């Protein structure tokens, strides 16, 4: 109950961290290697990419794990859920393993949500988070420049409607 | 997909013309569907209002969001340790000249009075005196100056005699740079060499030329372009005018917040990275059209890299998008296959725009400030120095303006 | 009409570009001989606004005398036609507030001056790189089978 | 037209020869090094002197 | 005495590397500025404690000619260490306003100098705390030139007052 | 804009228009209106390198025209100054405007502006409390009391000499006693 959530907390040291950081940037790697075929073709080396999978999603599984026990989940105000990143994370290892389902209509959205990973990176490296709030923090003034423009392009679409 | 026949259409196509890509075809279809009088009416307007004023508001409000940032606790605290390290170097670079000063008198008492030794260092001693001359300086700029003219001159069909003649004073150049690397190293010594980073780009760029002439003699075909960054060494021109202090304090606040800027461009390079997975999930495989393979495809990781990058620039993503609609049936049943493109030309142009803006807005004003504030000291110093040695013997921009009131209300 | 060189409308403009050449060669003569030549300071040709007249005016002349309408020359007489588009920037040392806003500029591109010199730099190495690497080479046939 | 002068450039195997599509394919650095200069860097730099 | 005796200090205590070549620097120019009207005499005489009475009396004999006299002391490295002395010399004070500017020079003048840095540095910082009107001349500047010009500017006054 | 598509009618005017170059029927210099088009689709950037590669030398001259070779090399000069030229002066116009607002895009949330005094206009509709609850002789000299106690210039007689000085540094234009008589009213 709680007698390892004492001691997983310290599971979160400095080799572990990186050794997750390591996995991203192989499933990154792993993600640019593969190729499209227009019509259900498949090159050879996408089978083995695509067999690689399971490793990542376990490895994204053990994570959460670790992150949930050591951590709460929602209750505790402080807790694995309650972080923004954490979030995208736990949604990407969710889908991963809704990607393991043997159905049909997940796959073809299911995969697309794959693409998210990269962001582990930044969802991994507090430094990356700092300068991603830099960045964002200047663009919640222009939301309202979005509104001017789009009041511009309705304006505009209705005289073009019109004419 | 380009009409007018729909409010969702109608959005597209006038979002299409806000980014001034393909919008003067659209008016070109105006123009025949109907008379040229009065379409011009609706386009120029509409060019200038969603395209020209967005972009100054878009400005203005970055620049002042820049502005307020800038006066803020933590960042004017990181920019008064980066002035308070640039005041530290300068007297230290002068208590040094003092001190070597020293040596040389040290050096020239003893010599009138280990013989190897004090040859050696004298000699040494002469060296940096001589690589600190300012005719050092000029005979330098005159072989940079002469050497990027022989890089200018390489044309297709050049002479024969032009490609031998420029092949050997290659050679004649990197020995004359390596030679004057080499006495600046033994008269300023290796740690003091290596002080300035521009002397730490020299020796980057004489590595690599180098480096690329090893390979021409391995491989004669590939040309680096390495040698030719030796043309950057005409920055020093700038050294003789009263605009070193800007441009060298540009260089400072940038090469101060490097690790900012390259964990900046990383971001930029994961949001690319992002797209052009989400491309390759959306589109990849799937522009193997009849008659014609577009380039700009999704099919790989190079190929949508680069998608993606050329529609962050805007160039021609229109084009790229309708490829991505007729990918997933035409205009009937693809059209929602466009949100991919809006969002990456709308979340890209301006995070774009707002990464580099911020970029330079910070590194600029920081340079200014820098210049500004170290000229600020030396008159007050020169002012102190004078008053208190005849005691002994007996505009603003309104940025710089505005600046100064946020730091008022800061405080 | 950049194209019908001959219309009537073409024909009426030269007489109105007579017209006007003659009204800016007057106020030119009028303007050497109050203010002075070059011969002293806070006279004519000490200002580049002045240079600009007088070159105008000059040309306008030059091209009136080579109107023989002999056919010897071509270009020449089109491009000192095509010097006339100075014309307009006449209205610019007379409106003090445009006066103004042109010294801004000018101002802006002395302020941008520095960098606009090492933008040119950086990009005069890499046309240079770009020469070493794409020199020669963007060559191709119709037949993309050669 | 950056493009099609990047696709050129790719698709440039040799001096006084025609092209190869998806040839020299590296040679796209070039054009993103040059973009995050010039058109990034540099006019923004402009931007805000 | 006649002339005032000029005396050096302010970096740091006298014998360490970086205050002796500074006070070296200026003491040279000095040397080959007042060639014929200054003298640079080496002491190993305590002032402060005023084999130590000898030198003073050589050093008015110097002083006794209307003709400037330089002190290479080795002993002193604070104003009012001279104050209760008859000799009264002037103390001419190379103020290095910062200690890491000091701290930097000492890390750089070779390891030797480095093993001393605390005591060095606490000895710059003593003399830091001494009021400024119990130095003569106070010596602020980074550079060589500027400080030997206000220096030479000082003792051109001097002359000329005396 | 107007000294370029000038220069472009006398230079590319006769061009001959070609469907299947970047001087048609939508894209030529022929008149002032189709040059300025022009010149407005070049400041866009829309393949304005296509229109300048059709304008070089050695083009089809017009059916009409007289000369024999239309186009020039001029063209390389015109559409690369004006590209540039253009730019610079919408930067120029961008960072005008901008610079003229300046104050109101770096306007912070706790300092004053137009707002406050808007917000007040609207509290004539006692009520001062509830503004003052919902805050950041009759209505002009409480604008200056306002302003005092957002900004600071005994104290208060200080604080009126210094309303004083200010007065008779801003004096209105032919009033006979405008700013001087809300000084009286404005001293408490
Ligand atoms: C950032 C966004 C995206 C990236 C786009 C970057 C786009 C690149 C543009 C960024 C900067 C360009 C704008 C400013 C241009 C600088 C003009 C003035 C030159 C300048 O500032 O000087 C350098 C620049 O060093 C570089 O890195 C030279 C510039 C090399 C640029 C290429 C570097 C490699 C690029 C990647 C890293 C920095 O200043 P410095 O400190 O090195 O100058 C020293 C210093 O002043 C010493 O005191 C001086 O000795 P003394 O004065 O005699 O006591 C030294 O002289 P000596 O060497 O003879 O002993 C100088 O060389
Ligand atoms: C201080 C630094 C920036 C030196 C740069 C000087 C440039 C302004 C000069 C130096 C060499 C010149 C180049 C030398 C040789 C040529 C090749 C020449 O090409 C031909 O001769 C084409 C016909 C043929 O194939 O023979 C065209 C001009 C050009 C680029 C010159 C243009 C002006 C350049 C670049
Ligand atoms: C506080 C942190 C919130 C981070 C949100 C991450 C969203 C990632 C982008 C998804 C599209
Ligand atoms: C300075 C803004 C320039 C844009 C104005 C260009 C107007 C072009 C209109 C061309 C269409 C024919 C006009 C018929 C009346
Ligand atoms: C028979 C007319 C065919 C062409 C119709 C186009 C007219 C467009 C007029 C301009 C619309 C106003 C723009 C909104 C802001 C100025
Ligand atoms: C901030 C800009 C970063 C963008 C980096 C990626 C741009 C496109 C890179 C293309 C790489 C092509 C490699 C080809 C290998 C065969
Ligand atoms: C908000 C931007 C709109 C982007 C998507 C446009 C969708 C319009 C297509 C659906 C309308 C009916 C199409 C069938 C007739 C061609
Ligand atoms: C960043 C958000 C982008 C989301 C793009 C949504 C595209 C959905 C696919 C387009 C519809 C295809 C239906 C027909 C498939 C043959
Ligand atoms: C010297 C260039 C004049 C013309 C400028 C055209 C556009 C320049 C910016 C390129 C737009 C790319 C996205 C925003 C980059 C910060
Ligand atoms: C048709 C032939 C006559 C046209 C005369 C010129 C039209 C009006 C322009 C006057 C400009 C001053
Ligand atoms: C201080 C007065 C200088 C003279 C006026 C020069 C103004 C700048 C003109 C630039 C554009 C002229 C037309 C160029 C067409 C290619
Ligand atoms: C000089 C200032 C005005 C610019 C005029 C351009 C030069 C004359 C026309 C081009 C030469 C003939 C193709
Ligand atoms: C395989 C040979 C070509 C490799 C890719 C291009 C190499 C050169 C890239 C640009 C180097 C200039 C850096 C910026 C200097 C200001
Ligand atoms: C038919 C004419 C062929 C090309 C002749 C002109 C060559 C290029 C002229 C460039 C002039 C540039 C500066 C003019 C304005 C300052
Ligand atoms: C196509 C054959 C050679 C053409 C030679 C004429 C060159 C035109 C003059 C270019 C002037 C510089 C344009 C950029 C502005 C600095
Ligand atoms: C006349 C001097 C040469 C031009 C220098 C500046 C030209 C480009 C400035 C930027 C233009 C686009 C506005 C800002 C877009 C982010
Ligand atoms: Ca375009």
């Amino acid at each position: 109950n709680v007698v390892r959530k004492y001691a997983k907390r310290i599971t979160e040291w400095p080799p572990f961290e990186y050794m997750i950081l390591a996995t991203i940037i192989a499933n990154c790697i792993v993600l640019a290697l593969e190729q499209h075929l227009p019509d259900g073709d498949k090159t050879p080396m996408s089978e083995r990419l695509d067999d690689t999978e399971p490793y990542f999603i376990g490895i994204f599984c053990f994570e959460a794990g670790i992150k949930i026990i050591a951590l709460g989940f929602v209750f505790h105000k402080g807790s694995y859920l309650r972080n923004g990143w954490n979030v995208m994370d736990f949604v990407v290892v969710l889908t991963g393993i809704l990607a393991t389902a043997g159905t049909d209509f997940d796959l073809r959205t299911l995969r697309a949500v794959r693409v998210l990973r990269p962001l582990k990176l930044v969802s991994g490296i507090p430094s990356l988070q700092v300068v991603l709030k830099s960045i964002m923090k200047a663009m919640v003034p222009l939301l309202q420049i979005g509104l001017l423009l789009f009041f511009a392009i309705l304006m505009f679409a209705i005289i073009g409607l019109e004419f | 997909i380009t009409n007018f026949d729909n409010i969702l259409f109608a959005i597209l196509t006038v979002f299409q013309c806000i980014t001034m890509e393909g919008w003067t075809d659209i008016l070109y279809n105006t123009n025949d569907a109907a008379g040229n009088t009065w379409n011009w009416l609706y386009f120029i307007p509409l060019i200038i209002i969603g395209s020209f004023f967005m972009l100054n508001l878009v400005l203005g409000v970055l620049s002042g969001e820049f502005a307020k940032e800038r006066e803020r606790v933590e960042n004017r605290r990181a920019f008064l340790k980066l002035r308070r390290q640039q005041q530290i170097e300068r007297e230290l670079n002068g208590y040094l000249e003092w001190i070597f000063k020293a040596e040389e008198v040290m050096l020239a008492e003893e010599d009138r009075n280990s013989y190897f030794r004090r040859k050696e260092k004298m000699f040494r001693f002469f060296i940096r005196r001589m690589v600190k001359a300012q005719s050092f300086y000029w005979v330098v700029l005159c072989v940079v100056a002469l050497n990027t003219l022989c890089v200018a001159m390489v044309h297709y069909n050049q002479p024969r005699r032009l490609t031998t003649t420029l092949y050997f004073a290659e050679f004649v150049f990197l020995g004359l740079f390596l030679t004057e690397m080499s006495l600046k190293m033994y008269g300023l010594g290796p740690r003091s060499y290596f002080r300035s980073s521009f002397n730490c780009f020299d020796f980057g760029v004489i590595v690599g030329s180098v480096f690329e002439v090893v390979w021409a003699a391995i491989k004669p075909g590939s040309s680096f372009g390495i040698s030719v960054l030796r043309a950057l060494r005409l920055l020093r021109i700038f050294k003789v005018t009263k605009y070193w202090s800007s441009l060298r304090n540009l260089v400072v606040s940038l090469l101060n917040s490097m690790k900012s800027i390259i964990s900046l461009l990383f971001l930029l390079f994961l949001f690319i990275v992002v797209f052009a997975l989400l491309g390759m999930q959306l589109f990849g495989g799937q522009f193997n059209f009849q008659d014609e393979t577009p380039t700009t495809n999704f099919d790989t990781f190079p190929a949508a890299i680069l998608t993606v990058f050329q529609i962050l620039t805007g160039e021609d993503w229109n084009a790229v998008m309708y490829h991505g609609i007729e990918s997933q049936g035409g205009v009937s049943k693809g059209m929602f296959s466009s949100f991919y493109f809006i969002v990456l030309t709308l979340f890209g142009n301006y995070t774009l725009l707002n990464v580099f803006l911020a970029i330079a807005v910070d590194n600029l004003a920081n340079a200014q400030e820098l210049t500004k504030d170290e000229e600020e000291m030396e008159e007050a110093a020169n002012q102190k120095l004078a008053l208190q040695k005849a005691k002994e013997v007996a505009a603003r921009s309104v940025w710089e303006q505005r600046a100064s009131q946020l730091r008022l209300q800061n405080l | 009409d950049p194209v019908r060189t001959d219309s009537p409308r073409n024909n009426a403009l030269k007489y109105l570009d007579y017209i006007f050449t003659g009204v800016f060669t007057f106020e030119m003569v009028i303007k050497m001989i109050d203010l002075g030549l070059l011969l002293h300071p806070g006279a004519y040709f000490r200002d580049l606004w002045n240079i600009l007249d007088f070159i105008v005016v000059s040309g306008a002349l030059v091209a009136f005398a080579f109107s023989g309408s002999k056919g010897k020359d071509i270009n020449t007489i089109k491009s000192l036609r095509v010097l006339r588009v100075l014309r307009p920037l006449k209205t610019i040392k007379r409106l003090p507030k445009l006066k103004a806003v042109f010294d801004c500029v000018v101002n802006s591109l002395k302020n941008v001056l520095n960098i606009l010199i090492v933008y040119m730099l950086f990009m005069f190495i890499f046309a240079v790189i770009a020469v070493q690497l794409f020199k020669g080479k963007f060559f191709y046939c119709t037949d993309e089978s050669k | 037209g950056w493009p099609m002068v990047l696709k050129h450039s790719v698709d440039a195997t040799y001096e006084e020869q025609g092209p190869s599509p998806g040839y020299r394919m590296e040679l796209s650095i070039f054009y993103v090094v040059y973009f995050v200069v010039f058109p990034f860097f540099f006019v923004n730099i402009f931007v805000a002197l | 005495p006649s002339m005032r005796p000029i005396i050096l200090v302010g970096p740091s205590l006298k014998g360490y590397e970086v205050t002796d070549m500074m006070q070296k620097a200026l003491f040279d120019f000095l040397k080959h500025r007042f060639d014929g009207r200054i003298s640079i005499t080496r002491v190993t005489a305590d002032i402060s404690l005023a084999e130590v009475q000898s030198e003073i009396e050589r050093i008015f004999e110097l002083a006794r000619t209307l003709q400037l006299v330089a002190l290479d002391a080795d002993t002193i490295n604070h104003p009012a260490q001279l104050s209760k002395t008859s000799l009264a010399p002037i103390i001419v004070y190379i103020k290095i306003t910062s200690p890491k500017v000091l701290q930097r020079l000492i890390k750089s003048r070779g390891k030797s100098q480095s093993k001393h840095l605390n005591v060095q540095i606490a000895a710059s910082e003593k003399l830091a705390q001494c009021p400024p009107e119990m130095f003569d001349i106070i010596l602020d500047e980074n550079q060589l030139e500027d400080a030997c010009e206000h220096l030479a500017e000082y003792l051109e006054a001097y002359w000329k007052a005396t | 804009f107007f000294i370029y598509a000038i220069i472009g009618m006398q230079v590319f005017g006769n061009i001959a228009l070609d469907d299947d170059t970047s001087i048609n029927r939508h894209n030529n210099f022929r008149t002032f209106l189709q040059a300025l088009m022009l010149l407005f689709r070049s400041a866009t950037g829309e393949a304005w390198h296509e229109i300048m590669l059709s304008c070089l030398s050695n083009q089809a001259c017009d059916e009409q025209a007289n000369a024999t070779e239309c186009g020039s090399d001029f063209a390389y000069f015109y559409f690369v100054s004006f590209i540039f030229l253009c730019s610079f002066l919408m930067l120029n116009l961008f960072v005008a405007v901008i610079m003229d607002n300046f104050e109101y895009l770096t306007r912070d949330s706790s300092i004053l502006g137009p707002h406050h005094l808007d917000e007040f206009i609207r509290v004539w509709a006692n009520d001062m409390f509830e503004m003052l609850k919902h805050m950041s002789v009759h209505f002009t000299s409480t604008l200056m009391a306002l302003i005092r106690t957002a900004l600071e210039i005994t104290k208060q007689h200080q604080c009126d000499a210094e309303l004083r000085k200010e007065i008779s540094v801003v004096w209105a234009n032919l009033p006979q006693k405008t700013l001087d008589l809300l000084v009286p009213p404005h001293k408490p």
